């Protein structure tokens, strides 16, 4: 029971949330890079709303480009990426690692066509799957490798390499997940029953502690006052978890849960 | 004076009188207030992008009479 | 002088301005040729967005300057 | 007037300052009585970060005011 749910398990099928802390992991730095997170072809309002976001863009040069896991509304994603071509050209590329055409996705073309009939499409059509779990594997990896101008596996490539980048991006899920849930139980021993405080609440809180010792509480205040705490922002458990998730104390309290 | 849509996960379309300049938490606290769903289990879309705590509106280039939609987590194999 | 407007649907527009014309100016002018009110117009001008109380000479556009339109989306 | 600042080993510093006093002045006060140099220290108030050119005043600092120091690690 529960195969498709346990992280380290070969059929765990990724979601939007195991997709977009990849592609932030490898692509997150670059601002003139728009990742998208949700988008469906079932959601005919999103999508083009979506697409509209991302055309306007990158025509305008406000990104240069966009990494799209695209779901197919049939527990399946794809990957489409848009940057520039030759001539202010706007090329939308496209994988489906099961090597099926995009010809099928007459919303989609339809869509795009009505935004920017001027696009192209570069349908890569390359089979790189080998089993009905590892879409997501190989979109992650076609994205990047897309947003690099690199091509994207070849089906011996994807044949041979599928279970090595699997194995790559499980352990960094497996890493991000602890940092993220010491993260989190950090920032609810801080809130407590508040779900606002100031940083300035935050750092009296943290002097307050009774669970940190001194010195841990002086790594944590050091990690957070490098990067925060200038302009006294209001916090919840959402903007408090990403900032805790930021240092090197939680890296570390989540460094002794995996080894 | 701005109006927003949201489409919520019954299907529903409601609207919130927002300003550019409201933050992200505010928007999901009057989605809160209006249909009574808490901000942590609020996955807040707009073009693709889950709207982040901190930012505002404006950040997000969210104008007059743009639709957000509060979605299910998607995954495939 | 001349300037080019681009649209994501690939229409380009020239438009006779002034360097001392106002953004806010540039969309009426748009509004005039094209019938597209001023709120649903985004300039761009080389990736920065134009702000409607300064003026072309502001952000050194000069003549056969191609700005960039993004117009809202869905009818308008 | 008095302020005081508070300290992560649970201590709380009393100073003798001015409205015009620089935070550079404030930490060469805290030198002066702890001990600890300028270039390890870090002052909060109310959840800003004190720069060292500005004054007491600038962050509307009062008489029995509180402030945080956090000192620098040995690494970081």
């Amino acid at each position: 029971m529960a195969n498709d749910q346990d992280l380290s398990n070969p059929e765990y099928l990724y979601t939007e949330d195991d997709i977009n802390q990849l592609l932030k992991h490898y692509l997150g730095l670059d601002d003139r890079i728009s990742i998208i997170q949700h988008v469906a072809l079932n959601e005919s309002l999103l999508l083009k709303q979506t697409l509209h976001q991302v055309l306007s863009d990158i025509f305008s040069g406000m990104q240069e480009k966009a990494v799209i896991p695209l779901h197919t509304g049939n527990n399946h994603w794809v990957a489409m990426a848009i940057k520039k071509g030759m001539n202010d050209d706007i090329v939308i590329s496209y994988n489906d690692p099961m090597g099926v055409s995009i010809d099928d996705k007459v919303t989609l073309i339809n869509c795009i066509k009505e935004l920017c009939p001027g696009a192209k499409i570069n349908d890569l059509q390359t089979v790189q799957q080998t089993n009905v779990y590892d879409c997501g594997p190989f979109v992650v990896d076609n994205l990047i490798k897309m947003s690099q101008g690199q091509p994207i596996l070849s089906t011996e490539e994807a044949k041979q390499q599928a279970q090595n980048i699997r194995q790559s991006q499980v352990n960094f899920l497996s890493e991000n997940r602890m940092i993220t849930s010491a993260a989190a139980a950090l920032a609810d021993t801080l809130l407590k029953n508040n779900n606002r405080i100031t940083e300035g609440v935050l750092v009296d809180r943290i002097f307050d502690n009774k669970i940190l010792s001194v010195q841990e509480k002086q790594q944590l205040l050091n990690n957070l006052l490098d990067n925060h705490i200038k302009e006294n922002k209001s916090l919840t458990k959402e903007s408090l978890t990403r900032m805790l998730a930021s240092t090197h104390f939680v890296q570390q309290q989540a460094n002794v849960l995996l080894n | 004076g701005m109006q927003i849509f949201v489409k919520t996960l019954t299907g529903k379309t409601i609207t919130l009188e927002v300003e550019p300049s409201d933050t992200i938490e505010n928007v999901k606290a009057k989605i809160q207030d209006k249909e009574g769903i808490p901000p942590d289990q609020q996955r807040l879309i707009f073009a693709g992008k889950q709207l982040e705590d901190g930012r505002t509106l404006s950040d997000y280039n969210i104008q007059k009479e743009s639709t957000l939609h509060l979605v299910l987590r998607l995954r495939g194999g």
